[PDB]
Formats: C-alpha cells, structure tokens, sequence
C-alpha cells in the first residue's frame, strides 16, 4: 500500500546505514537488503532439508516488504520508528512507544525504551470479517536485533522468542494498559500466526480463507541461523505451478473457416521493432517469416478447446503477431491461457524465458506436497528420540 | 481475414523497445544563426585592404524607436532581431548599475581559478572631434601622459538591433570600421584647428584572450552630464582569421560567433539580475 | 627602475596570440531557456495524479492575428515567442512540401548509420467528437478493422506561438492533457449518435528515442477540404522523468528540452529549404 | 580609396569568373588572380634580365590594384563596369561609354559597344596640384584582352597600344565631343604614363613628388609575354632597401646610469604568452632567461648615439619586453630603429624573419642603379643593330 512514513535526505539515510552495518556485525547496509530473501521450493528439496530438520510453514502474505527499525537518536535523543523497503530505502513513521519490563510495575514501560532492535515484516491491508472495515497493517516473522544484541548467529526458536517477550508485549500491554496514551500510533501491529511443518493440511484449507493476500506457502529452518544480505539455502518459497508463466508471440504456420496451427516464438536480439518497419508493406506473414527469422524461433503449439474456440471467434482483431502468456497445466503437459497482454510489445528473450522452463517442473503441485505430511513428523518423531 | 492479418496495434507498448536531435547535429539557433550571416557578407562587402582596422564592438542601450520617448516594444517575448529604420539605441547604462557591474567582472576575473587569464587595463582618455571643409577625426590624448594614443576616422558600416524583451536591456551590434591617416604627422599639423568636441574617458578593460573577447566599463564625462556605458569587443586577428578560413574550416567561424553572443547574454543577463 | 620594469604593456595588443564564453559555461539561448520555463512552470499547476497524460506538441502554421487575413508580421528577423491572445495558428503545411517531406525523413531514417534508430508506422484511422447536453470525447475507430484505438476527453492547458520570420512556418507548441474517459463503459455509448465531428487520418509516424522524439505525416480528410499536417511529439516518459527529478540532477531537464527544440527546428528548417 | 562599386552576392559574381576562363582560355580566373604579378628585384637579375631584353619604368603607385572587365550581358544585354581586386572578387560601376569607331562620323561612338576586353589598371586618390581638390582616379599600364580577342601572348608593346588605340580612343573623345551625353561617369581614367629603361634619372627624380601615393620602381618587358594567374620571372618590383624591415623584441642583456646593451630577438615555437603567463612574478629578467629561451635567440644588436640617447632618456615605459621596427641601413649595415611596434604582441616567426632577411642583400640601391643609365643605353642600342 501507500507508505506509512516517508524517507529522509540521503546523507540521514547513509548515517543510519552504518548503525545498522554494525548491529549485526557486517557492513552490508551500505547497499543489500538486509532482511533474508527466500529461494524456490523444489521436490529435490524434500529429502534434502524438509527431511533433515524441523521445519515451519506460514502463508506468503502479498504486503510490501518493509522491515522496522528501532533506535534512539544519538544525534539529539528520541526514539526513532523507521522502514526498511526492497531497495535499502528508510522510511519515517511518527508515534511509537517501544520499551522492555525489566522491572515489574504496570506502569514501567512510561519511561522505558527500546534500542537496537530489528525485526522483519510484511505490511499488508486487512479487512474486519463482522464488520468489513479495511485497515493498514504490520506483520512479523523473523527478528534479528533486540535491544542491542545481535540476534542473527542463534537460531529462529530463540529468535522469534525473545521478540515475543522483548518488543511485542511491550507494545501490546502498553496499548492494553493505556489506550489514551497513544493515538500517535498510526497503524496497528500483530505476530506472524507460525505453524510447524506438518500442519500444511491445517495450512492450505486456509491459504484462500485470509484477509490479506497470499501467493503461496513460505517454509522456515527452526534450528537453522538467519542471514545479512541476499539469498539463503534453507529459506523456501512455495508459488503455484500456474503462477510462473510467459509471453508469447502466437504466429501462424496455415495452407479455412476451421481451426489451424498456432506456434509460439520468442524473441532473441533486438530485431522485433525493426520487423515492424516493413511489417506494414504485409499482406500477411507467407513471406516475411523470411526477415523476421532474425528475432523468432518458436517451440510450443498451444490448444483451443471446442467451447474455447467458439469464444474467441465472435470478437477478433488481428492476429498473426499477438502476444499470449499461459501456465502449462500440469495434469495435461500442454498450456492453457488465462489472458493476453496488448500492454506488452513482444514475449520474451529467449534466455530471459529459458529460467522460468525450469520452475515449472520443479513444482510441486499442493497435493505433492500434502502427501508428505506423516513423513516431516515421522521424522520429527525420530529426531526428537535420537538425539 | 482479421485472424490471418499481423497484429498492428503495436503502438501501445512501443515506447518500451539523449541525442542533440533526430540527427545528433546541433542546430545553430535562430539568432547566431542569422549574426552569423550578418558578421559574414557584411566583412564580405567592406574590401579586403582596409578590413583589418574592423570593429565588432557590443553595446548595452534601449532600443528607442522615433514615434516616441518610451523603450520600444514589439508584442513578442524573448530576443529577436528588431528590423526598423527610425529606431535607434543609445548606450547609457544606470550608474549605480554600472558600478555594481565593474566588481562583478574585477572580482570573476581574479578568482583563484582564473589567474593569467584575465588582463585588467586602466586608460583616462580626452578624445578629441576635428573638422576641415565632411571629414572628421577622433584623435586620443591621455590625461597623465599628454600623448596621442589612437588617431581615427570611425567609419560606420551596418548596425544590428537587438530588442531583448526578458531583459532589462537591449542590444546594438555595431561592425564598423577604425580608419588611420597614414604615417605623416597630421597630429602635430592639426592646429590649423582646434576640436569641435571634447569628452573624457575613465574606461577599464578587462580582455579575455581564451574567448576572444574584451569587456569595457566605461565613464564618459562630457563637456550637462556624464555617461556610464558598456561594451564588448572581439579579437579583430581572432575574426579576421576564422573569416579568411571559412569554406575549409567553418566550425572556427561559427564556435567564435556564438561564443561572442554568449558573452553578450552573461552581461545582459547579469546587468538584469542587479537591477535590485 | 623603470629601464629595468619588464614591460607590462604586454596586453594592449595582447588579444593577438577558444573557451564558449568568459565563463566557460554556455548560457541558455533566450528562447530555450523559457520553453523550458514555460513547459515547466504549466506542468506544475496540472495537478500530480493526472500528471501522467502530458502531450507535449509542436505543429507548423502561418500565425494569423485577428487584425487582417495575411500572415502576421512583426518589425523582428529571428524566431521569437510571440505574445498576442487573438493570435491563432491553424497547422497546415503545404501537400508539395509534405510529399517531399515525409521521403526525407524516411529516406533518412533508412540511413546506414540509423539502421536501430527509427520506427515507421502508418495508420488509418477516425476521430470521431461526442457531446452531452459541455464535454468533448474524441474516439479512435480503425478503417481496416474498425477498432477503437484511443478514448479521450482532450483538454488544453497553454500553448506557446513560435514567429519564425526566417522560415516560411512558425510554430504553436502546445503543452495539453488526454484525460480518458470517466465512465467505466463509455467507448461503446458514444458509438450512439453519428459523429458531431469526424476526420480521417492517414498518419505515418517515426520514433527516435535516443532523442525522445516521435514524428507525425497526416494526411486528415475532413467531411471541402483535406488539410496535410506536421507534429513532433515528445515521449511522456523522459518528459515526465527529467521534471520529476528537476532539483537533482538539473541539466536532465536543459538537454532534454533543447533536443525537442533542436528537433523543432531541423524539420522547420528543411521544411523551409524544400521550397521552391 | 573606398571600392568603385561593389560587389553583388557570390553567386551573381560566380558567373563572371567563368566569363573571363575563355577569353583568357584558361579556369585560372576560377579562384587565381588573372593580374601578373611582380617579383622582388635582384642584384642577379641585371646581365641575365635587364641587359638580354627591352625595359619599361613607371612607378608602383600605391593604389588599389583592380583590372578592369567590361562585359555586355547575354542574361539581358548591357555593358556592365566590372572590378576585380586583391582576391577574385568583382565590382560593378556606373555608366561607362566604352566602344570603338569602325567608320568616320565623330559621332559613330555614341552608339557602338566594347565587349569582353581585359584591361590592368590600379586606382588612387588624387591631388590637383594648382587647386587642391581631391578627385578619385584610375591609371592604367596594361592589357591583355581586346573585344573577345585574347591579347595575352602579344608583345607587351602591341597589348599597350592595342589598349592605347582601341579602348582608350573612344573613352576620351566621347568625353571630348560629348561632355554631356555621360554624367553617369563615376571616376576618371588615364594611361600610365609609361618610360624606356634608361631613364631611371628621369624616372627617380618624380617619385618624391608625383601627385598621387607611391613605393617604389617598376620595370615592365617590352618584347616578353604578359600572363593570368600567379607571379612571373620578368615583372620587376623594385624596394627602397629601408622599406624591408622586422619587429624584433628586444630583451637587455645587462650585468648604473649611461647606456647599456640592446639584444635582438626572434619568437620561435609558442613559448611567447606561454612565458607571459609566468612575466608578471618579475623583479627582473636575471632569473627568467631559463623560462624565456624556448622563444628567444638574440642574432642582433641595435645602436644608440648620443643624441638618440638623450630622447630615450626622458620618456619611457618598462623596456626588458618590448617591440622595435627597424632596417639596416645601407650606409652602414648597422640598424636603429624608426619606431617600436607595441601596436603587436611580439616580434615574428624566424621563417618568417629569414625571408626577409633574403631581400634585403637583394636589395640593390637607387645608386646600385643610376649607375646602370649608360650601361643598357649602349647595350640597347647594339641589340638595333646585332638583330
């Protein structure tokens, strides 16, 4: 959604990029992300991690992934509420009263504060179900910074953890407590609902059930350690075989008034737009496939079914150099379209296509996954004796 | 049909695949373009033996028009060639102006960068007018020295007029021409009369060899009142040269045009902006 | 002493021995600088959201005054903006010209050197205008398959006049928005009423993105005359862009508007040269 | 003196250049200036030139040099005036009478037309001597073209009274015996008033004095052919040994009050304003002569007596830098100077010193010539009766 704060200059976003490039003991912050960044689910993947430990699943919430930071400005003292996006760019949020309970009075957390904590998040909308109204929303999952201690070397049990105790019930007895003290609060805050591995049964039946919005399954390591900058081995990301799909440019390979061949090419250098030039002295393609080799090799044929077919007849325009993008249902081999894109010129480099040919076989459909559900907690069983 | 026929409507996602132009030339403006032209065939009709005492002074004035006192004015909004024959320009610079001015260009050509780049020059002169029975000649007497320093026949050739709407002052181009008497000594024989004008100079120069381009604040105490004008020369060699070098090298010529009305704009530009 | 001084007259006739002015800088031409201005200050007070349907056009008529039939005359010899609200310029170029026109172009756009530089598009098509009970919607249908191709409400924000003595055509710069149409099923309502205005547009167009330039050859038959006219569009994009980031990197915005200028030009120019 | 005319644009000119290729039979009017022209008079030029042939002696007037063209015009028909100056540009006059006289009729002239003839003159200023008055004036010594007909390769004599007879006859009488039937006469015209060799007496003795402006001898061949473009062997320009001369810079070489000595450079490569940037940091030369050399080389010494010491004395400016003018004088070898050159940055490029250099050896006296008078008077005879 719209950004709850804003950024600062660029010299008081460098002065905090080096803050944080010491917090967790690496310099990084000056460029990378620091939060993890998950890397794609594979069958392979089962025996080799999902196997070997023990594992969590949440839905993939669809926000915009914005980590907080907290700190107390040496500059000229105050508590600062800070935003993280996917290019390292910080945002600035007003009121908020980040504390501890060292102590015990259900007063303390008036004066007590918050320093050198980072905590990652998504930063979805969320609809009330018995009422309907909409509002902006931060979501938690992993945390490697609380108060000063770096929390990145130890794994996510411990991590999560003290984030509960640490900067989440603070925040919530402080709102339970006094619910005056603080309308400077612009938007509310909540932990991420973990489930462990076995549970995708539980998990699934809920996946399209949610308020907010989800475009798969996301799996993390428990006993495993977190990361600084960039892509992590262990950390997973689940998306439908379907969604992993690409732009192709239908031409047509024809000797009339009943269905023919539709081959889909892919362009390669930079010869498309200098195809249109003289694409204009057409009739139709018998001829040009001559120049226009430059920039198309095709290797699919698509399908149109007998009630698809009918569809598209009554309402056309011309065709022989459109552009229509398709998932390959897996229960057929072949590949269903679910839209064309006019807003889009050609398809797509042949290498920049080729990447994607590979995810579609790595999933992995829901039910390939879901069968596994006896034999995470089989073996979890097994480690929880063997040990 | 439609089916068989190439999908045309290519249009929509066709920005998706920071020249001078549609060419990678720059275009010479409609202004120096035209200077250009007017430097050019004017040289051209001024004969090839006297055309070495040429002068392509720079002044700052208001172009005033004859139907009346005011400052002219066209309907039009940014600088242009003012094509009429009753108009005329008289440089007379605001004072207060005009020492503003002088600081601006003893301070721009001092500055730790610029060192041997800028040559200052004081002259206080006492220019004198004479006639016989039409010819008439300027000739330079100093005012500490007591000696004659330039001895002319000021001819004029074509001015050009330049009505700058945007600024607070407009512009005369004068390429006119520095004619001597021959060496004999008519200055000393020049008793047989005595000068029918009488004016003073406390001129300063500032000349600027790297354009090719000499800027002159200059007093004149006339004999009422005194007058505080500014000018703008160029490097007649410099000229002459890019002129003799055209049809082989013409880039010269043209660079050394427009770098001449570049410094025209930095100075009427800058006289507008003190305004205040 | 003095005997001894090395002489420091060594700048008198120092100027005999190319920096593009005093300053080293190259002021902005007087025209430039407000097109840019201009361009910029009307941007700003079309609000944000609809900032993204910035047409910014170019097109070439005789400029005609409310005081007479004949084409509008100034005293000025170089282009200049011409401020008078009664000043209207009907674009129409002369068919001689236009046929000679468009081949150049091409022919040019063909060149070995611009082989990856130049997309050519000819279209066919009608604007069709619909009203209310006043709101004025302009409607793309195909002729070759009848196809809305381009839905609008077309406002008009300023527009700019160009005098351009020196060239048998000035030029109207207009800087308007396409609003598209509020309702959410509008294309189809209007496809109601027989047109209350119709035209044909025979277009052939040439994009140039290394300058952000985009050209137009139309040929409109309207339903008696049939006008040929000329335009150069400015790609939305890099417009927008180079004034989105104006106070960061500042001269994004100069070379990006003295291009569009540039590119005004070669074509006025040659347009003008192709006669006779 | 102020051009005749003026030239119309290049274009209209253009045609003209051409005009004059055929009646000459050769392009050389293209861009080459059609006038001879005369090279610098030599000491080795007087038993292999002036005693092998027939010379002619006039002075150079110090006019501007212009041929005459006269031209009626296929483009629409009139005789058009036409001048053509230092480089091939081309004037065009008023109304000019210039024809012949086939038959009797004093009168026969008002209605015949000279056309295409190539005539050489030069224009001064003119002072009438008995009255003051100041009239423009145009003398002319020879000719090379009479109405289509080319009269270069003719004998110099014939070409002279070939332009004697037929272009000068009716100008002047038209003039004579119809002084108003032209108004239209925008300057005058005369015959250079031309001397055999052997009268440089009678010659030098006017120069001084003549009522026009003038450096100089000229010797002109009699029996040799004239020419187009470029320079020729047998032209002969004769200089006043003085009038060559140089701008020498001159620095002081000195180790308080009497004079000390004068050395004469000459500026080579560009270290010129190249050592002027690093001049100003002065307190004296004694220290500069390392930065100043890769520019200065002192071949040179002036003189100073004591009378033109006592008039440096008074006056001054700073000397070690200066600008002189100065030529050996014969009747020593020894050079003062006449005036000093501020009006220039330096002195000259060596080259272009030592060019200058050649003439002045070359340079053979008015008395290396009055002593030749009896000399080519009794060689010239002797040719009369050898041929």
């Amino acid at each position: 959604p719209e950004i709850p704060g804003l950024i600062q200059p660029g010299n008081v976003t460098q002065d905090l990029k080096m803050m944080v490039c010491k917090l967790l003991n690496s310099p990084k912050p000056t460029k990378t992300f620091p939060g993890s960044q998950p890397v794609s689910f594979q069958h392979s993947d089962v025996e080799e991690k999902l196997l070997a430990h023990d594992y969590y699943v949440c839905e993939k919430t669809d926000g915009l992934r914005v980590l907080m930071f907290i700190v107390i400005n040496p500059v000229t003292g105050e508590q600062g509420c800070f935003m993280i996006d996917r290019e390292n760019n910080y945002y600035l949020v007003n009121g908020f009263r980040f504390p501890r309970l060292p102590q015990k009075k259900k007063e303390e957390l008036l004066e007590t504060l918050q320093d050198g904590t980072l905590l990652d998040g998504e930063l979805v909308i969320q609809t009330n179900p018995m009422t309907k109204l909409q509002e902006l929303r931060y979501l938690m999952f992993d945390c490697l910074a609380i108060n000063g201690r770096c929390l990145t070397q130890s794994p996510t049990s411990s991590r999560l953890a003290h984030l509960g105790k640490e900067f989440f019930k603070p925040y919530f007895d402080l709102r339970a407590a006094y619910p005056n003290r603080c309308t400077t609060f612009p938007f509310k805050i909540s932990m991420k609902h973990m489930d462990f591995s076995y549970q995708l049964v539980k998990v699934a039946k809920s996946l399209d059930k949610l308020p907010h919005l989800s475009d798969g399954l996301i799996f993390t390591p428990v006993k495993a350690p977190y990361t600084a900058g960039g892509k992590d081995s262990l950390l997973l990301k689940w998306k439908p075989e379907q969604e992993n799909t690409v732009d192709f440019k239908l031409i047509l390979d024809i000797p009339y008034d009943v269905k023919p061949v539709f081959s889909l090419y892919v362009w390669q250098g930079g010869a498309d737009v200098n195809s249109r030039l003289k694409h204009f002295d057409q009739p139709f393609d018998r001829k040009e496939f001559e120049i226009l080799e430059r920039t198309y090799r095709k290797f699919a044929e698509l399908s149109v079914s007998d009630e698809e077919w009918q569809n598209l007849k009554n309402l056309e325009q011309p065709l022989n150099g459109r552009i229509v993008e398709c998932a390959k249902n897996q229960e057929t081999g072949a590949w269903e379209m679910l839209r064309f894109r006019d807003d889009k010129l050609n398809g797509n480099h042949t290498s920049v296509v080729q990447k994607v040919l590979e995810s579609i076989n790595d999933s992995v459909s829901l039910e390939d996954l879901e069968e596994i559900v006896g034999d995470i907690k089989r073996c979890w069983d097994e480690r929880r004796a063997n040990m | 049909p439609i089916w068989a026929q190439k999908w045309k409507p290519t249009i929509k996602a066709l920005q998706s695949i920071i020249d001078p132009s549609f060419l990678n030339i720059i275009p010479d403006d409609d202004l120096t373009k035209s200077v250009q032209d007017w430097v050019y065939a004017t040289i051209y009709s001024i004969a090839p033996e006297l055309r070495s005492f040429i002068e392509l002074e720079m002044k700052f004035g208001v172009i005033i028009d004859a139907k009346g006192p005011d400052r002219v004015n066209p309907p039009v909004s940014s600088q242009c060639v003012f094509t009429e024959l009753d108009a005329h320009l008289t440089p007379n610079i605001d004072a207060s102006l005009f020492k503003e001015l002088s600081k601006y260009i003893r301070g721009i050509s001092e500055v730790t960068e610029n060192t041997g780049k800028f040559s200052i020059i004081e002259s206080q002169t006492r220019d004198s007018v004479y006639r016989v029975g039409p010819r008439f000649l300027r000739m330079s007497t100093d005012i500490k020295t007591g000696r004659v320093g330039q001895f002319i026949e000021k001819r004029h050739v074509a001015q050009l007029l330049l009505y700058s709407p945007k600024d607070s002052y407009d512009v005369k181009i004068s390429l006119n021409l520095e004619l001597p008497v021959p060496d004999n000594d008519p200055p000393e024989k020049y008793k047989s009369q005595s000068p029918i004008s009488e004016r003073t100079k406390d001129r300063v120069s500032y000349i600027h060899n790297d354009s090719c381009t000499r800027i002159d604040i200059t007093k004149v105490e006339n004999h009422s009142e005194t007058t505080h004008e500014v000018e703008l020369e160029i490097n007649t060699p410099a000229l002459l040269n890019a002129f003799d070098n055209i049809t082989n090298d013409s880039k010269e010529y043209a660079s050394l045009i427009r770098t001449f009305l570049n410094n025209g704009t930095i100075i009427r530009r800058k006289l507008s902006s003190l305004s205040y």
